[PDB]
């Protein structure tokens, strides 16, 4: 189908209507259906609203990490069931978000190599501000400790690297001393007050609750959390650079970075 | 607007600094449109033989940008009904002055490698590298006649075309990104137009063109013996198109293209050779053309046919 | 002149230039080839003759050492600091001719300390760095020398009239302290880096020796960072914040396996070692936060990599705990952020 | 090592001479390195290739060395010039007939640093003053006119090049060997001419 017709629109409407209606136990059927829906919807507009209002429903079924929060589940999609949400849907929506970040980063590097930079900045800011609600929504979920949490950490590091690329571009632009409008200010303040502290609160839960190939597997585990911490600190450093350039300050909105120190117990005596 | 040819005598003997020579080369760039089309190559020779002891990036950049802009304007306003229409300088003059100027630039680069190194570093690509143009592509293709710059320019061209096809495959895959940006001429059609434009009696780019075609075909052949396959298949298709296109237009080179294709396809290695076979079938469609030039390589290919396996 | 200044200032420069000529002559690549070994022997004979001649034919070791003892006699009286550094360099290039270096590496270091402790009445930071690098490497038990310099640096700050920095090291001031800090931390990193554990196949004595050496190293590292509290200026803070990351990377890379192997036999020592290092890493975190509290690009440039290779240590400690089948013993928790002096910022 | 290549070019020269153009291309490609061992190896490759092969390949060798000299990069210039010097002192008679190509360098005297000009004049002079040339000594009496037309010029730079060349050629012309003839009178005449100019 050519992606401009009443038939294309009605087909996409029909697939969305099924995805909003029924409940099915199989994980393969739902995953294929979601791939179909994203393949249709990715060429008619950006799916960044769908990811938000799908992960907001995912967040309901699993639960928060604080152990004392009364979620509402919002029943957006009936096909994202209890046995459906944990190992299948979250991994797929993370992959789709990674694709969206790839598109945004290509746009940023193209537009930085360009030097019509007035509306494209607004569009990129809109997409970042939308999917940051997605990330803030599924950070606090009590995801299974398998590969899904590792995928989430990798994609969150990718998100931060993209956002520092944007901040670097604004450093390259604000040599005119007036290139920090309100649409960036809301994005930076919201990123300060929604995503960054919740990253640390999530890392606490990830770390706290649990031959030679065993050693290789053990060393394979230790990468993503340091990679994420390095990306965050790089982000704050380049934000400090931008604040020093154009005489405004941005570190007012986001608090001081908390820090971690391992402890130990005398419970190894139980082992012997 | 008449003594500019002798305006270069002021920068020959006396030492100067960068600011004044940059100002005078900016003036020269501004008056390229004013003077004439035909008078340019002697002025280019004078400025470029002056440029050894002074400014070297500015003159080359100005020439490249001016001729890219002129080619772009002529191409955009050339399209129309085959009837009376507005046009600037005709193709037969433009391609000839471009050929003389590119040959002069290649000679000057051969006189000192620093100019060539500056040119190569100037056109470095991931990034869009918007300075790429049919004129600049022809330039990079003609510098390959020097042994110092061959691989250093062919690898740049290869990565450039791969980046362009990746950009196309990314841009066609979404609506939002397709909604925001206007399309730019991707470098596939740029080279595919350079090869067609090369009919106008200059042959100093054919060797670079065939070498690029063979490199670009070999490096991205189907080695099956999924996303990155699509650029890796469009690249091979472009290579086949380029090779078949240079086969028909230019005569002196068609003896070696078929020899290389045969020498690369008649093997016992059992490596996947589908694309080379398709190219060979395409370029033996013009049967008499092969018989005129190279009717010997097929003969000793036939004499070796007894040894190969059945498939 | 133990008991008008134009001649003194001229002869001082002449004395420096002369040993510069000697060092330039005695340190060219031609002596590597054996063609001019006879020329080298003849020159060494010319040097050594002035002590006690009478034997043209001699073993190489004997007249080499006799010439060295001749040149060492000039440490009795030299007028400058450049001259002392040049004399040390010339002795350095001469002594490497001898194959054995059991005593030479100690006599050079002792003479270097004798020069450095000399008051040198009037010195520039570009040369004191080289001299202290020469002194610090050549002593055996590097950690002992580092700790001794740290323990004699406090007689400066405890009681000093302003700019009267006469410690028991009379070339330790408030203007040249950063050079001492830089070379001290760099030498500590270099001597830590070259240790290697392997396979746990050695006896218990080897493992206990390596643990004792590491305990001394981390104790000295803590006492070397702890006194940046009183010396808070831009370059000293920068150099500590860089080479502390370097040392933590070395400690994680080289001697985490040695921590892995001997958890069974020695569990009480390693836990205390980790707590002792935890205190220092806590103060390093306080430094990292203080670097971004006051915006300063040149000092904040290094904090991302520091934070990465300082969370790497916590996660690798968890990995070590899981390697010996003790996953349940791990327990995390945040920490209260403090200033350099130590407070509770809000 | 190098005795390996010596044996290579000594025993199998008849078979290896078929593809000498490819050999020269390989030497040209590998001469563009940065170290000294590779450059020396390519230099001796050129030398041995000129030593054994056919006259056409000798012309190709001297052409490649000329374009190396006129290329411009300093290490290439010094290496190629030293190669030419040792090549002309090795086989003067074979190099004698190819003097046109090496003289043709003299048209490009802005791509060469002042110090290398003395070496170029030295190698050209010792080429043009072997007694095998006395049968038809044309290069010598051509260069005595080239130097004159360089010195009688008005551009200062060519006058400096002329004095450098005149001195370094008179040195070889009056060289002490194992003479006191009319060549000494010619040396004297050249010196008083270049002093008056």
């Amino acid at each position: 189908l050519e992606p401009s017709s009443p038939q294309f629109v009605q087909m996409l409407s029909w697939t969305s209507k099924i995805c909003k209606e029924n409940s099915r136990e199989d994980a393969l059927f739902c995953k294929s259906l979601m791939n179909l829906l994203f393949s249709l919807h990715v060429s008619y507009k950006s799916p960044v609203i769908l990811l938000r209002d799908l992960s907001q429903d995912i967040h309901g079924h699993l639960g928060d990490i604080d152990q004392d929060v009364e979620v509402e589940k919002t029943n957006h999609f009936a096909i994202v069931n209890l046995r459906t949400a944990a190992p299948t849907v979250c991994l797929l929506v993370l992959s789709q978000a990674e694709k969206v970040l790839e598109e945004v980063d290509w746009l940023i590097t193209k537009l930085k190599g360009q030097v019509p930079n007035q509306p494209v900045e607004k569009a990129i800011i809109m997409q970042l501000g939308t999917l940051l609600t997605f990330f803030h929504e599924l950070v606090q979920t009590a995801l299974p400790s398998g590969s899904c949490v590792d995928t989430l950490l990798k994609d969150l590091c990718k998100m931060y690297t993209t956002l520092t690329a944007l901040v670097r571009y604004y450093l390259q632009v604000c040599q005119s001393s007036g290139g920090i409008p309100k649409n960036m200010e809301k994005l930076v303040k919201l990123s300060g007050s929604h995503l960054t502290p919740l990253c640390y609160s999530f890392i606490s839960y990830v770390q706290n609750k649990s031959v030679a190939t065993a050693m290789a597997r053990v060393l394979r585990e230790t990468k993503p959390i340091p990679n994420l911490i390095f990306a965050i600190e790089q982000y704050e450093k380049f934000l400090i650079h931008l604040s020093k350039k154009s005489k405004v300050n941005l570190m007012q909105h986001m608090k001081l970075s908390t820090s971690r120190d391992f402890k130990i117990k005398g419970n190894i005596l139980d082992m012997v | 607007q008449q003594y500019v040819i002798q305006l270069t005598s002021m920068f020959k003997d006396v030492p100067l600094t960068a600011e004044e020579v940059e100002f005078v080369v900016e003036k020269a760039l501004s008056m390229f449109s004013k003077m004439n089309l035909q008078e340019i190559p002697p002025l280019v020779y004078q400025l470029l033989v002056l440029s050894s002891k002074g400014s070297r990036k500015s003159v080359l950049e100005g020439i490249i940008a001016f001729f890219s802009a002129l080619d772009k304007q002529h191409n955009e306003e050339q399209s129309g009904d085959e009837l009376l229409d507005v046009v600037t300088v005709p193709s037969g003059e433009l391609r000839h002055v471009e050929g003389t100027i590119i040959l002069h630039i290649v000679f000057a680069i051969k006189l000192d490698y620093e100019l060539g190194r500056e040119l190569v570093k100037h056109l470095k690509v991931g990034d869009s590298n918007n300075n790429l143009s049919p004129f600049s592509i022809a330039l990079l293709l003609s510098v390959t006649r020097i042994q110092r710059f061959q691989d250093q320019v062919l690898d740049l061209l290869k990565t450039s075309v791969v980046k362009s096809f990746k950009d196309l495959q990314l841009l066609q895959g979404s609506k939002f990104l397709q909604n925001l940006v206007p399309h730019r001429s991707y470098v596939s059609t740029m080279i595919l137009e350079v090869v067609k434009n090369s009919v106008h009696s200059w042959d100093h780019v054919t060797q670079g063109l065939v070498e690029l075609g063979f490199i670009l075909m070999d490096s991205y052949g189907p080695k099956k013996v999924s996303l990155s396959r699509m650029p890796n298949q469009h690249a091979c298709k472009l290579g086949a198109n380029i090779l078949l296109e240079t086969f028909k237009i230019h005569e002196m080179i068609r003896q070696e293209i078929l020899e290389q294709v045969l020498n690369r396809v008649v093997t016992r290695a059992s490596s996947p050779i589908s694309h080379f076979l398709d190219l060979l079938s395409n370029i033996v469609m013009y049967a008499p053309l092969v018989l005129q030039s190279c009717s010997s390589k097929v003969t000793e290919a036939f004499d070796y046919l007894s040894f190969l396996p059945l498939q | 002149l133990a008991a008008k200044v134009q001649e003194y200032h001229i002869m001082s420069s002449c004395y420096q230039r002369l040993l510069q000529i000697f060092h330039g002559l005695f340190a060219w690549s031609g002596f590597s080839q054996p063609e001019n070994q006879n020329l080298l022997y003849s020159a060494l004979h010319v040097l050594s003759s002035r002590l006690k001649q009478g034997e043209h034919s001699q073993p190489l070791e004997e007249l080499l050492s006799q010439s060295v003892h001749y040149l060492q006699n000039f440490h009795q009286s030299i007028p400058s600091f450049q001259c002392a550094l040049y004399l040390i360099r010339l002795l350095m290039v001469i002594l490497e001719k001898s194959t054995a270096s059991a005593q030479n590496k100690e006599k050079i270091a002792s003479l270097a300390r004798q020069f450095l402790c000399r008051v040198w009445p009037s010195i520039s930071n570009d040369q004191l760095h080289a001299l202290l690098c020469i002194y610090l490497e050549h002593t055996e038990s590097i950690l002992k020398a580092i700790e001794e310099i740290a323990g004699v640096g406090v007689p400066e700050l405890i009681n000093s009239p302003k700019d009267a920095s006469s410690s028991t090291f009379p070339t330790l001031t408030r203007h040249t302290f950063v050079v001492f800090f830089r070379v001290m931390m760099a030498e500590l990193e270099k001597t830590v880096k070259k240790i290697e554990p392997g396979t746990a196949a050695d006896s218990q004595q080897i493992h206990e020796e390596k643990l004792l050496y590491w305990n001394m190293a981390v104790r000295d590292f803590s006492i070397l960072i702890n006194l940046i509290k009183v010396f808070d200026s831009h370059p000293v803070l920068h150099v500590c914040l860089k080479y502390g990351r370097l040392f933590v990377e070395a400690f994680l890379k080289q001697c985490m396996p040695l921590l892995d192997f001997s958890f069974r036999k020695h569990r009480e020592d390693v836990l205390s070692l980790l707590e002792t290092f935890q205190l220092d890493t806590r103060l390093l975190h306080h430094l990292c936060g203080h670097s971004k509290i006051h915006q300063d690009t040149r000092l904040t440039q290094h904090v991302p990599l520091l934070k990465k290779t300082l969370e790497l240590l916590v996660c690798r400690v968890k990995a070590m705990l899981t390697l010996n089948n003790c996953r349940e013993a791990f327990w995390l928790g945040n920490l209260k952020n403090r200033d350099l002096q130590g407070e509770e910022i809000k | 090592q190098e005795q390996l290549l010596q044996s290579t070019f000594s025993v199998h020269y008849l078979v290896l001479k078929d593809m000498c153009s490819s050999i020269l291309s390989l030497a040209q490609s590998l001469l563009h390195s940065l170290d000294q061992s590779i450059i020396s190896f390519g230099s001796l490759l050129y030398k041995y290739a000129f030593k054994f092969f056919d006259t056409y390949c000798q012309q190709e060798v001297v052409g490649a060395l000329v374009t190396h000299i006129c290329s411009g990069n300093e290490a290439e210039v010094d290496t190629a010039l030293d190669v030419l010097l040792e090549l002309v002192v090795l086989n003067p008679s074979a190099m004698m007939m190819n003097a046109v190509f090496v003289k043709g360098i003299l048209d490009y005297l802005d791509n060469i640093s002042p110090q290398q000009i003395r070496k170029l004049f030295y190698v050209l002079s010792t080429l043009a003053f072997s007694k095998q040339n006395e049968a038809s000594s044309h290069i010598q009496d051509d260069m005595h006119l080239v130097i004159r037309k360089q010195l009688s010029s008005t551009v200062f730079k060519y006058k400096l090049i002329g004095i450098i060349g005149a001195v370094t050629m008179a040195g070889i012309m009056a060289a002490d060997r194992s003479l006191s003839d009319e060549q000494c009178t010619q040396v004297t005449s050249l010196l008083q001419l270049v002093h008056s100019c």
